[PDB]
């Protein structure tokens, strides 16, 4: 096939308004709109175009893990070493919590104005009623504590990566898991679902990356390098599933290719660990975060 | 897996048209 | 008053020269780091960036002098390039005084209370503080600049900045040049230093390694700015007290001119002493 | 108005210091996830305990990364889970994300090992002091400091304490080790190293 | 899909899905209604070797990378020794936290010694 070719991409935008480092962010339906997390106990949602301030929300607890933007826009969440999940209305009041986990909450993502999905440190995840805010349902294959989940584009499954070297699939309406797969050698930290929601792809400590399809029930493609010896904290696709994206604790992130499976960029503007990392809805620009305390936008 | 590596491949090849990156 | 003057062509030029040459890369180098440090929130930043951009002005001058020299002591130029000159020359110094000062107060400050005085060292006071400091620049350049008889002559050759013997406003403000410019500055250096030691000797957990490589840091820092202002000041005041005739001028010309050569590896010094031996320049240089 | 605000909350921030709280059940760290505030010289201590979690640390213990330093409690008249205590240490010491954080070490319940003593580790036979109370007392210690010197030199540094259940004076500590924590960072920050 | 399996006094163990040499190995045991104790670790080229005191001058370690293997040579042992025996792998390569855990995901099922 005709390789990608070098990538060349440079940042235009830097936003620079968190005192702490940033340990999760999250882009809007609008594709303009973004929200961040950072461990200084500070919500803000920015603006991409501008670089302005819409909002800024104090938390309760400072250490927050993760982040979440509704996608009717009115809403959003956060979650981390409390085990609770705070909800917060954009008519900003806290709407309400969910607090039925044991370890801290590691991802969240919702599924509805209604619906949300929480996975915790405890081994375990579970589906919210926000208006009665109570556990429906509870999934309890993985062994180790859950580091990611995915929502498939039709928002009836997803997948999870855990601290046992092993990812899983869910049926939200069944409870029951699916299927397993076992590629890795050590923790899982990221995973993604591909945009045809067929497949789904995973970063670990081992210092590599794999692609795993449904159907075939197998790892397709390893993404990794002889000099690569860290790794990798976070993963995300593009429009096409053509770039594979991910960050690393070596400062820097690779812009691999799904296919070929030969990295063809970098994005080297972060003096410390690449935390967060995710792509517009519209596909125009990629936003990183990292522990120097600063959020990039490249294009 | 040669049936998953061309659907995939399809895909890809598919909506490469309207990926700004 | 016929003065022999072969001072300057034997050995000024080539001090000029070296001068020159070796320090304007070195204070664009630590101009270049200054400024890397202002993009943190670090204060010494500004304060560099002053030191350096002083003597990057000190050095600007130095062909004016170099040729003023190579064409027998002889100034070809208008009476304006000489009062510049001559100011930029002599009273430029005590810009990049003043602002050692600076870093020696904020590292004293930094090191020896670490939990106090976070308002002082903050950048908007570090630009008032530099503010101030070049207003005394702007104060003496007009007050030296109202005195446009500052150029004279002998032998159909003029002499800028220069008088044989000393004249009366030059022994006024040669008093008090002295004492601000010289014995002040001083105190604070010895007295900053002397508690930054006294701190970094009773730390606990610093290693035996470090804590004479910071010793002899100081040790060389506080020598060289002794060893380079030191004979200029004493020769400047033996002038103002004892010359009244020919003879004791022609008498002192070489010595006097030959420690106010001296005064001119400040601007060679400074980045060495004060980016370079910085360990995070170190790699990257 | 958000810029101002932030930057009021930024001034706040650096104004006060974390801390991480870390010991076994038997080692009385509670009276040396919880949240615990006090002051010294005005200055503003926040101390931190996370016991909501699973006996798995090796993930959320990054969170930590930047903490001023770390509280390390020892229960030290236990002879039985003694290595148990020295492996956790070793681990905590040489962990990548907490190689430059300086960790002050607390080696509680003194009376009770006096005691004991008064009344596993086979080297304790050929050890001589750098009276029988005062040698256990220095053995443990240097137990702890042969691994905290084994490795890590220039970049952190172990400061030791022994405690009682009695001692008043363990937040006056806290504050002379973090001063002198701070004293190497604004040393290596203004150009003296 | 990792797997420790182990044997046997000299105990050997099996290791598969993995590369062997780039982890620090280690030996936890577990005695009869007490929690698991670690015994004895060794670098990933086989240089640093440590002990616990209990049994330091009569147990050898060492690691076998072209057979991947890891043993235990054990002699004048005590009855104190009889217990459950774990090989133990802590997860980060190219450098040791959860392993005498309740619950880890990186060790064999192990081997009864009993004296
Ligand atoms: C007229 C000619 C002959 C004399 C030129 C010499 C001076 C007028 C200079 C030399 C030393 C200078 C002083 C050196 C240091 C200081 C301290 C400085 O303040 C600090 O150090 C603030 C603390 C900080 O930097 O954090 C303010 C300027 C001042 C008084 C300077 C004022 C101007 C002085 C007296």
């Amino acid at each position: 096939i005709d390789p990608v070719g070098r990538i060349q991409m440079r940042t235009r935008r830097t936003l620079r308004g968190h005192l702490a480092k940033i340990y999760a962010m999250h882009w809007g339906t609008d594709s303009r709109l973004l929200v961040s997390a950072s461990q200084d106990g500070k919500l803000i949602i920015w603006d991409s175009y501008t670089t302005n301030k819409v909002h800024a929300i104090p938390l309760r607890s400072s250490w927050v893990m993760t982040c979440a933007y509704a996608p009717s826009g009115n809403y959003v969440a956060c979650g981390g070493l409390d085990n609770i999940c705070s909800i917060y209305n954009l008519k900003v009041r806290v709407s309400r919590e969910l607090a039925g986990h044991t370890g801290y909450l590691s991802c969240c993502r919702f599924l509805d104005d209604n619906q949300i999905v929480t996975s915790s440190g405890d081994t375990t995840c579970a589906l919210w009623d926000i208006e009665t805010g109570q556990q429906t349902t509870t999934f309890t294959g993985h062994t180790g504590d859950v580091m990611s989940l995915s929502l498939a584009p039709d928002t009836r499954l997803f997948v999870s990566g855990a601290c046992d070297a092993s990812a899983k699939l869910w049926d939200v309406r069944e409870g029951m898991c699916r299927q397993t797969f076992t590629g890795h050698e050590s923790d899982i930290n990221a995973i993604c679902f591909f945009p045809n929601g067929n497949a789904f792809a995973t970063g670990s400590d081992d210092a590599t990356c794999r692609l795993f399809d449904l159907r075939a029930d197998q790892e397709l493609m390893t993404y990794s390098h002889d000099n690569i010896i860290c790794g990798i904290t976070s993963v995300s696709f593009s429009k096409s599933g053509r770039l594979l994206l991910a960050g690393y604790d070596d400062f820097n992130c690779n812009v691999w290719d799904a296919l070929k499976a030969d990295r063809a960029g970098v994005l080297a503007g972060h003096d410390n660990r690449v935390s967060c990392l995710g792509v517009t809805d519209d596909g125009m620009a990629v936003a990183t975060g990292s522990w120097d305390s600063f959020l990039k936008i490249w294009n | 897996v040669s049936k998953a590596a061309a659907d995939l491949m399809a895909y890809c090849e598919a909506h490469a048209k309207e990926d700004p990156l | 008053c016929t003065i022999d003057h072969t001072i300057h062509q034997t050995l000024a030029p080539v001090v000029y020269v070296t001068v020159l040459v070796v320090g304007f890369p070195a204070n664009c180098l630590s101009l270049y780091f200054g400024y890397l440090q202002i993009k943190a929130r670090n204060e010494l930043g500004v304060y560099l960036c002053n030191l350096t951009v002083a003597d990057l002005f000190y050095i600007c001058s130095l062909p004016f002098w170099l040729q003023y020299v190579l064409q027998h002591d002889n100034w070809s130029h208008g009476d304006l390039s000489c009062q510049v000159c001559g100011i930029l020359l002599y009273e430029n110094i005590y810009i990049s005084v003043g602002f050692l000062c600076c870093i020696s107060v904020d590292r004293y400050l930094a090191v020896a209370h670490p939990f106090r005085f976070h308002q002082f060292r903050t950048l908007k006071a570090a630009v008032g503080v530099s503010v101030v400091i070049w207003a005394k620049e702007l104060l003496t350049s007009i007050y030296f600049l109202m005195h446009e008889e500052v150029i004279e002559d002998e032998n159909q050759h003029r002499v800028c900045f220069e008088h044989y013997p000393i004249q009366a406003w030059q022994r006024a403000i040669n008093y008090y040049r002295f004492l601000v410019g010289f014995l002040f500055p001083i105190c604070l250096l010895l007295a900053s230093y002397q508690g930054i030691l006294r701190a970094v000797r009773r730390s606990h957990g610093t290693q035996k390694s470090r804590k004479d490589q910071i010793q002899r840091l100081v040790l060389s820092t506080v020598v060289i700015f002794l060893a380079c202002f030191l004979p200029y000041h004493v020769l400047l005041l033996v002038r103002s007290v004892w010359e009244a005739s020919c003879d004791f001028a022609k008498g002192v010309f070489n010595a006097y001119h030959f420690s106010l050569l001296l005064t001119s590896f400040n601007c060679v010094a400074d980045p060495v002493l004060y980016c370079f031996v910085s360990e995070t320049t170190h790699r990257d240089l | 108005g958000i810029e101002k605000q932030l930057q009021k909350d930024k001034q706040v921030y650096r104004a006060t210091h974390r801390l991480l709280l870390l010991g076994a059940d038997n080692s009385g760290k509670s009276t040396i996830i919880f949240e615990t505030k006090f002051q010294v010289d005005k200055v503003n201590f926040h101390m931190f305990d996370v016991g909501g979690q699973r006996d798995e640390r090796r993930k959320w213990i990054q969170c930590f990364n930047d903490v001023t330093a770390i509280i390390f409690v020892v229960d030290s008249s236990d002879y039985n889970r003694l290595q148990e205590a020295l492996n956790d240490f070793k681990s905590i010491w040489n962990n990548r994300w907490l190689r430059t954080i300086s960790v002050i070490l607390f080696l509680n319940k003194q009376d009770l090992l006096a005691e004991k003593v008064l009344a596993y580790f086979p080297e304790f036979a050929r050890y001589t002091t750098p009276p029988r109370v005062t040698r256990a007392k220095y053995f443990i210690r240097d137990e702890f400091l042969r691994i905290s010197t084994a490795s890590g030199d220039g970049r952190h540094y172990c400061y030791p304490h022994f405690t009682c259940a009695v001692d008043t004076e363990n937040a006056r500590r806290i504050f002379n080790d973090c001063k002198d924590i701070i004293l190497q960072m604004n040393l290596r920050e203004y150009n003296l190293v | 899909q990792v797997q420790l399996q182990e044997s046997g006094l000299r105990l050997s163990c099996a290791a598969s899905g993995f590369t062997f040499s780039n982890y620090k190995m280690n030996w936890v045991r577990q005695a009869p209604g007490k929690g698991l104790e670690w015994v004895s670790d060794i670098s990933q080229s086989g240089a640093s070797i440590s002990y616990t005191g209990s049994v330091k001058g009569r147990f050898t370690i060492s690691r076998d990378n072209a057979k991947n293997t890891l043993y235990l040579q054990m002699n004048s042992l005590k009855p104190e020794d009889t217990a459950v025996y774990y090989c133990a792998r802590c997860p980060a390569p190219f450098t040791c936290f959860d392993v005498t855990s309740t619950t880890y995901a990186y060790r064999g099922q192990g081997t009864q010694v009993t004296v």
